[PDB]
């Protein structure tokens, strides 16, 4: 048993969303079979959002059947959900999880798909701007030395920092993205002893599959 | 009301 | 609406040792046929949520007995003896009797671990960004533990509430750590019209808080 949601990521506030959830491993013509849609923002909770029975039932979260419709492709193995006038609050990861009923010993959410992703925003298109950071303009050397590099203002996710184009991967933390407005920002350090830098140099090399640009920055003292 | 189980 | 109301929100565990989680609904959740159908789902990173108990009490074909589930009418626990690698993870329990359907904020299962200070780096704006506008002053504290950490923005002796901007890691596989970039971002104007910027963080380590700073004229 398995299931599978697909659909458009990224949509514009007030577009209609069309969701897709393929499944197998069971039918929806099998008495007391249904899936419901659940969908959960980026560090946050599940919500769950409208649910379809083998009998065509259905029934929708309150505070926003409206903006649902929830249906289903018994002979295709199907189940759709679409949401009408979408907006930023729409962001989410989307799953479609089994539930059956009738005998309560099956009734909950066994299976669930790996989930579907969605941003809601009017934000373009845009590529990062891209920030060496090397130290203190003039500080006591030192032992250690870490260097920095910041991302900021783009859009949409995701980019890929790397340090000298992969070979420097330890020392590295780099943090999760957030939002400044419309667009997204984020920040690499790197660690080294201070032998091996400024002697030898150090690259953060930023890739924004989206906007098809790459962008490579060397940290010079100062 | 509740959701429906059976 | 039925709120699912979850405890602790973080919940740092020893591997091996035993933990509870404590959920309590809004209101009663016993459905009219007679089943309580609370339900019991760990989440981990990237992964979807996974069933461990459903009606209270009950393991779902699959689960170890380590994981048990008790509780009635309003009031519910989970706990999990022997805690296990493979159980760390994000813990929502669920009521499903009424609409909507509902899960907790969720509790974060945890590795616990030995203090740790963090490594703190100022970064002072790069002439790239200041040539074209803006100034983000960028700190790092990197590998403390425990979790929570406080940081305070000073410019000039001064704190400075606005444009501060905080991401946090998720706890280290390896070293079981945390760490965080904060950044506050200014007008190019602004940040010249002061000259020292520090960079505070309080943290269980210590009772003075760790400071690192730098003078904009030198």
């Amino acid at each position: 048993v398995t299931l599978k949601e697909s659909g458009p990521g990224i949509l514009q506030p007030s577009q209609t969303l069309s969701l897709t959830c393929s499944f197998s491993g069971f039918s929806l013509s099998t008495n007391g079979m249904g899936v419901s849609w659940i969908r959960q923002p980026s560090g946050k909770g599940l919500e769950w959002l409208a649910h379809i029975y083998w009998d065509e039932d259905k029934r929708y979260n309150p505070s926003l059947k409206s903006r649902l419709t929830i249906s289903k492709d018994t002979s295709n193995n199907q189940v759709f959900l679409k949401i009408t006038n979408v907006d930023t609050a729409d962001t989410a990861t989307y799953y479609c999880a089994r539930r059956r009923i009738i005998y309560d010993v099956e009734d909950y959410f066994d299976y669930w798909g790996q989930g579907t992703t969605l941003t809601v925003s009017s934000a373009k298109t845009t590529p990062p701007s891209v920030y060496p950071l090397a130290p203190g303009s003039a500080a006591q050397t030192n032992s250690m030395v870490t260097l920095g590099c910041l991302v900021k203002g783009y859009f949409p996710e995701p980019v890929t920092v790397t340090w000298n184009s992969g070979s420097l991967s330890s020392g590295v933390h780099t943090f999760p993205a957030v939002l400044q407005s419309d667009l997204y920002t984020l920040s690499s350090s790197v660690t080294v002893p201070s032998s091996t830098w400024p002697s030898e140099t150090v690259t953060c090399n930023v890739a924004h599959p989206a906007s098809s640009t790459k962008v490579d920055k060397k940290i010079v003292p100062r | 009301a509740e959701f429906r189980h059976d | 609406d039925v709120l699912m109301t979850q405890t602790p929100l973080s919940l740092p565990v020893s591997l091996g040792d035993q933990a509870s989680i404590s959920c309590r609904s809004s209101q009663n959740i016993v459905h009219s046929n007679g089943n309580t159908y609370l339900e019991w789902y760990l989440q981990k990173p990237g992964q979807s949520p996974k069933l461990l108990i459903y009606k209270v009490s009950n393991r779902f074909s699959g689960v170890p007995d380590r994981f048990s589930g008790s509780g009635s009418g309003t009031d519910f626990t989970l706990k999990i003896s022997r805690v296990e690698a493979e159980d760390l993870g994000v813990y929502y329990c669920f009521q499903g009797s009424h609409v909507p359907l509902t899960f907790g904020a969720g509790t974060k299962l945890e590795l616990k671990r030995a203090d740790a200070a963090p490594t703190v780096s100022i970064f002072p704006p790069s002439s790239e960004q200041l040539t074209s506008g803006g100034a983000s002053v960028v700190c790092f504290l990197n590998n403390f533990y425990p979790k929570d950490i406080n940081v305070k923005w000073k410019i000039d002796g001064s704190e400075r509430q606005n444009g501060v901007l905080n991401s946090w890691t998720d706890q280290d596989s390896k070293d079981s750590t945390y760490s965080m970039s904060s950044t506050l971002t200014l007008t190019k104007d602004e940040y010249e019209r002061h000259n020292s910027y520090t960079c505070e963080a309080t943290h269980k380590t210590s009772t003075s808080p760790i400071v690192k700073s730098f003078n904009r004229n030198e």
